[PDB]
């Protein structure tokens, strides 16, 4: 499972990206700041456009073919969020949950640390909470 | 050459017959009140029509006649009012209105009433550094207005409030819903918010600067459009920063305290509630795609203009404390807050009431010879019956609109009659307004001045709008080159007067790009629709080469077409490989937009029978189709009928295989053995066809190549190696990754040089050109040859002798087809065009092989990439239009080329689930879809990397060096550290034709036009790059390949 | 994003806090005078990249059935043997290791923020890596 689009999209981010990582960098999820949940919400929301244009534009290689699968993965998943085959955004394995993915995988690249399922919970959590009403109507 | 006895008569009046008088007097004699004649040359003749078209106002009625002899009369041309005049001599509808107006009056009364919060108000002095709001002020307007409205209130309870002018003291806004808050407030379009008519003028003011644009796209929410927009959806993407507050605070209040505004707000609700029946219109109103994107358009362009006007101190209270905008040359605070929302509300009633007059005020083409005059030539005898029947349907044409396919075969001579169709559409006494919009990323001067040229118009005529596509309004590069009447314009003062946006829509006929179009429908933000908004609701529309468009712009072709009908265009489609699933699609989006079109404009409740055309160069037919059913059985009828025609043509081309062998497949190793095979292949074309004149023998092909980066590689081989013995080969390479201005000078050579005829070789080797490349060398066979990308297919008026051509897809085969022997009758038999049986893609092992062009996907797959299997033997004995025209039964999408195109085709158009996306296109005018951008975001026009727009620049110093610059935001950077120059290697017997020295040709350009050579090379000089970090290597030859 | 850049976008992507350095303290700099903690910041993140694609040619990082991406591997590999001493000796020339460099961190600041610089900048960079790069301790 290559991470070509996933590091597009970062390296167009880098900002958000240190951002994050340095705010975070030894943090503990339990007792979080402001701007350690705003650093966290930054990141994703920028991850999320990223992606979500590479989709919607069909930015892949068709004909490369382990991108090609990343990127079926990550249309499934947006198709499962907006509405068109499922309108579940914050379901395992789906658009959020595999954003944080990235925002794991980023910070162990650029400084070596490993977060774990406790710092992605703390991640899903926000980003329910920021994030939801992008999704439904009141 | 001879002078001509010319007679002038003027009926024109007020102002307009003084600027007559004082020109006409100069070059020729008066002998009457209003009559002059003289004898004056063509020139002169020409000369003195554009002096008069250029000061030309809308009062202005010149005719001119050439008299003959004592008994004949000819009528050359006519400046202005057409009317006035009779066949020779001397002799409103709009039932929405006033709905639009009162609507947009009050949006713009409420457009920027956010402005007042703290953050804006701070916003405006910061002076640096700069960084944006947090929350869109049209976003806090929104609630602002929603808060006055009150949860739940009627639509006569926020209007009968907002009349009575003795209100109040702000207690409503205790109701104010905050998007600061922990927790969110229901969106203030929710069935127990706000009522329909406040709606319409929510969404009118929320949408002003961007369309909302949300991340929920299921079709049942487009549906129910604007309900579910919140604020997400409208720029408060930009999260957080923690105020959130300030964009709530206003301290001062509001608008409401300043008594002029207040004073106007009473009079727009108090004509609202005197209105008859107004307010029960109100939810019709609200899902009218006409009603809300018109008043959209007055109140964008109303606020665009009024934002650049100064500060007026008799408008609004002038002790007010809030302003709306700055200096832009200056840095300080001017144009108060209350001063701004009056003014632009002054201007959106005096923009609405100026709307229905635009069609007796715009100039238009009449009496135009060229469209009239009969045709003597057959082979072009077809048009003389495409627009008589053109001519026999005017009538209903004009009450039901029109919706016209010409599918005449490649090389008919398809432009004169698509300008003489819609000509015979047009008023005969008022005459005619067209754009053509052509299928290319790029229209060039060159093919510009071909329209011109092939229509028998001048530069006072026909507009040409340069270049490609991307609160300055419509690009900012985009140039439109244009010299008719810009004068006395009905919309000069919202425009510029001398602006691209007034010359577009000022010139009767405009030749552009569909791209250039496109932002009517498509644009998420700025003013970018108004522009060819104004445009489509003026003038008709030829859409030409339609079908060259990738499979994924489809979608919002049909947008836009459905955007034709919606606002009273009439659309016409050229193309000869329309597939039905195609024009059955455009047909749906055309009617549908016509439907909407009817309810406000003409005779109330009239049917939706659109008049539909076919055309071709053996007959052309009308008749009248309400259901997409019928169209869709009479235009299977007429393709019938047509494939019998043709299946009886004699052939002028006939297709082999060439297998190609390869090696590495290492790009240059590849393109290596391809050049050295073309080298026999083109030695065996060039024996087989080619002309012969006192010993010599010339020859002219064609090599196209799908991709240019594949083709430079090419172009090098070819290079290298020789010519093969006896030989000699000049080449010309040829495609859209050149600077604009010499592809538009290698477009002129290639035209002039590719026009044949039969029993022409005494002319042909006369030729300068030939002449010269005779006399110079020993060789008795010559062969020239154009190089080209995917470009040389549309456009290009041009007869090889043969060609070689990589396989993209079947349009493109039949295309090439007709560019060989086009111009000349007969035929030897023998090959004249090869097709390599695989393409590049293919051989370099990439799997989707026919696509970046074509239509292969992983999703629909070829199962083999070969042309020995892809296509049907029996297709290469005769290719013209068949394949394409009609759909095989059964398909075989798996197994056939075209096949896949139509399969494609028929997934993607009208169905439900469409691929990829899964929306379907019609839900935009089954579906208030167009009030948000979720379509153009979800099914993007030109999706892909972006290209950024580069060029050879000539210093701001020093003219005589060159810098390679990107440009940005109004300025060029210098991006040298981007570009190496690419020294190349010749074989024996080769050279280079139709090419162009940057220097020579862009100084050239500023003679012509009198500019600055660097501002020349900024206007002309782009060349279209998607960005790669390494840069381009560049060769004058070549032009630009990706440098790794 | 494009198909065209795919090795310097992975090493990119692993040298974010040098990335926002170098931007963040570039953004309203100018080039031809440089406070301390700016040419720090462009020497730091050049660094970063020499690290990533060194590695990359040296490791071999590359899918060599991909044609374009082998095709960009391949100009580093010709760039990195100019520059070591095996083919040639000369990682300054123009079109050369550093050269190359500089203009993947000019993209990357194109790419984050929208910047305008182009030849200027990169002279500039190109100024500081032959001081700083002079020789490898
Ligand atoms: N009356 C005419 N006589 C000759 N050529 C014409 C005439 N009018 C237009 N042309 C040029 O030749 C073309 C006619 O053939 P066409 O079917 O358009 O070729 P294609 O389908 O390849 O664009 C026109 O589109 C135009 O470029
Ligand atoms: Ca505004
Ligand atoms: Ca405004």
């Amino acid at each position: 499972m290559s991470n070509t689009i996933s590091d597009r999209i970062v390296a167009r981010s880098v900002i958000e990206a240190a951002r994050f990582i340095q705010s975070w960098e030894d943090a503990d999820p339990d007792s979080l700041t402001e701007d350690q949940v705003l650093a966290a919400a930054g990141f994703a929301a920028r991850l999320h456009e990223g992606l979500q244009a590479t989709v919607l534009q069909r930015l892949v290689d068709e004909s490369n073919h382990e991108e090609y699968r990343e990127f079926k993965a990550w249309e499934e998943a947006l198709l499962n969020a907006d509405g068109r085959v499922a309108s579940s955004p914050f379901a395992d394995w789906g658009w959020w949950y595999r954003i944080a993915n990235v925002m794991l995988a980023t910070a162990s690249q650029n400084v070596g640390v490993t977060w774990g399922s406790r710092v992605h919970g703390r991640l899903m959590a926000i980003f329910q909470d920021k994030f939801k009403q992008r999704y439904e109507e009141q | 050459s001879e002078f001509m006895n010319i007679l002038l008569v003027s009926q024109c009046e007020k102002r307009a017959l003084s600027e007559t008088r004082r020109i006409l007097d100069q070059f020729a004699e008066r002998r009457g009140e209003r009559t002059w004649q003289t004898p004056i040359t063509q020139a002169g003749l020409d000369t003195l029509r554009r002096l008069l078209k250029k000061s030309a106002r809308r009062n202005t009625a010149v005719a001119c006649h050439w008299i003959r002899g004592r008994d004949h009369s000819e009528l050359l041309w006519i400046v202005g009012d057409a009317s006035r005049f009779n066949a020779q001599g001397a002799v409103n509808d709009w039932h929405s209105a006033e709905d639009i107006r009162l609507l947009t009056v009050m949006a713009a009364l409420f457009h920027d009433i956010g402005k007042a919060s703290q953050a804006f108000q701070a916003k405006l002095r910061n002076r640096g550094k700069p960084m944006a709001d947090a929350y869109r002020h049209e976003w806090v307007s929104l609630r602002l207005f929603e808060a006055f409205v009150g949860p739940g209130s009627s639509d006569e309870d926020w209007l009968r409030r907002l009349a009575d002018k003795r209100e109040t003291g702000d207690a409503w806004l205790s109701q104010l819903a905050r998007d600061d808050r922990q927790s969110a407030p229901p969106g203030p379009f929710q069935k127990s918010r706000l009522p329909p008519l406040a709606q319409a003028v929510g969404w009118l003011i929320v949408s002003h600067h961007r369309l909302p644009n949300g991340d929920h796209r299921g079709s049942a929410s487009l549906a129910r459009l604007p309900a579910p927009i919140q604020s997400q959806w409208c720029g408060a993407r930009d999260a957080d920063a923690k105020e959130k507050a300030a964009c709530w605070q206003f301290p001062h209040g509001l608008p409401f305290a300043s008594a002029h505004w207040r004073a106007r707000t009473a009079l727009c609700a108090q004509s609202m509630l005197e209105r008859p029946g107004l307010l029960a219109r109100g939810p019709a109103l609200l899902h009218d795609s006409y009603v809300m994107h018109v008043s959209r358009l007055i109140l964008m362009l109303a606020d665009h203009h009024y934002s650049s006007l100064p500060a007026d101190s008799r408008l609004g209270d002038p002790n007010f404390p809030l302003h709306a905008n700055t200096d832009r040359d200056s840095g300080k605070l001017k144009q108060r807050l209350d001063e701004h929302l009056l003014g632009v509300a002054l201007h959106s009633r005096k923009l609405a009431g100026t709307l229905p007059r635009l069609e007796r005020q715009l100039p238009r083409l009449a009496r135009h010879k060229g469209f009239t005059r009969r045709v003597e030539q057959p082979r072009f005898r077809w048009q003389d019956k495409a627009y008589d029947c053109a001519m026999a349907c005017r009538e209903q044409a004009m009450e039901h609109g029109f919706f016209g396919l010409n599918l005449a075969s490649t090389g008919c001579g398809k432009t004169l009659a698509n300008g003489r169709i819609l000509y015979a559409l047009a008023d005969p006494q008022r005459g005619a307004r067209f754009s053509i919009a052509l299928g290319l990323r790029s229209l060039t001067l060159q093919t510009g001045q071909a329209y011109r040229e092939r229509l028998g118009l001048g530069d006072d005529d026909l507009a040409i709008l340069v270049g490609g596509s991307a609160q300055e309004l419509l690009a900012e590069n985009s140039h439109v080159h244009f010299a008719g009447t810009l004068e006395d314009g009905p919309l000069r003062e919202w425009l510029g007067g001398n602006s691209a946006g007034n010359r577009l829509l000022q010139a009767p006929i405009l030749a552009c790009t569909i791209d250039h179009l496109m932002p009517a429908s498509e644009s998420l933000r700025g003013g970018h629709q108004i522009a060819p908004l104004l445009r489509l609701m003026t003038s008709d529309l030829v859409l030409d080469e339609v079908d060259d468009f990738d499979i994924d712009d489809l979608p919002a072709l049909s947008r836009l077409v459905h955007w034709a009908g919606l606002f009273g265009s009439r659309v016409l489609l050229s193309s000869a490989t329309l597939p039905p699933a195609l024009v059955q699609g455009l047909f749906e989006a055309y009617r549908s937009g016509r439907e909407i079109f009817q309810r406000h404009r003409g005779a109330p409740g009239r049917a939706t029978e659109i008049r539909c055309a076919w055309f071709d160069e053996f007959s052309s037919q009308s008749s009248a189709h309400g259901a997409v059913t019928s169209f869709s059985e009479a235009h299977a009828t007429f393709v019938a009928q047509r494939l019998a025609k043709l299946e009886q043509l004699p052939p002028r081309r006939q297709a082999q295989l060439c297998t190609v062998h390869a090696a590495g497949e290492a790009r240059p190793a590849l393109c290596r053995e391809l050049a050295g095979q073309m080298n026999t292949w083109m030695a065996d074309l060039h024996r087989c066809h080619h002309t012969e004149h006192q010993g010599r023998r010339i020859s002219f092909g064609l090599l196209r190549l799908a991709n240019i980066e594949p083709l430079i590689e090419l172009a090098q081989a070819i290079l290298a190696q020789g010519a093969p013995e006896g030989l000699h080969v000049h080449l010309c390479v040829y495609h859209s990754r050149h600077p604009l201005l010499v592809r538009s000078a290698i477009e002129r050579q290639l035209d002039e040089l590719l026009k044949r005829s039969d029993d022409d070789a005494a002319a042909l080797f006369a030729r300068p050109t030939l002449a010269k490349a005779l006399q110079a060398s020993t060789e008795r066979d010559h062969l020239f040859v154009v190089l080209a990308s995917p470009v040389a297919e549309v456009g290009r008026d041009h007869d090889y002798d043969w060609a070689i051509v990589e396989p993209s897809s079947m349009r493109s085969i039949i295309q090439l087809a007709g560019r060989i022997r086009r111009h000349r009758s007969g035929f030897s038999g023998e090959a004249n065009l090869y097709l390599l049986s695989r393409n590049i893609r293919s051989l370099e092992g990439q799997n989707p092989a026919f696509q970046r062009p074509g239509f292969e996907t992983p999703d629909f797959p070829l199962d083999s990439h070969d042309l020995h299997d892809l296509l049907d033997p029996a297709l290469l004995a005769r290719i013209d239009a068949s394949p394409r025209i009609v759909e095989p039964f059964p398909l075989f999408p798996r197994s056939r080329l075209v096949d896949l195109e139509h399969r494609r085709l028929r997934a993607l158009m009208l169905a439900d689930d469409p691929p990829s996306s899964l929306l379907g296109v019609p839900l935009w005018w089954q579906t208030p879809a167009s009030l948000s951008g979720a379509l153009q975001t979800s099914q993007p026009f030109r999706a892909g990397a972006k290209e950024r727009c580069y060029a050879l620049l000539p210093d701001e110093d020093d003219e005589e060096r060159l810098h390679f610059s990107r440009y940005e935001e109004g300025t060029w950077s210098n991006q040298d550290n981007l570009l190496r120059n690419l020294d190349l290697t010749y074989g024996p017997r080769i050279q280079t034709w139709g090419t162009v020295n940057y220097r020579e040709e862009l100084v050239a350009m500023a003679g012509r036009e009198d500019l600055d050579l660097r501002q020349c090379a900024m206007r002309y000089g782009e060349v279209r790059l998607r960005e790669n970090t390494q840069g381009w290597s560049y060769h004058p030859y070549l032009g630009f390949k990706k440098y790794n």
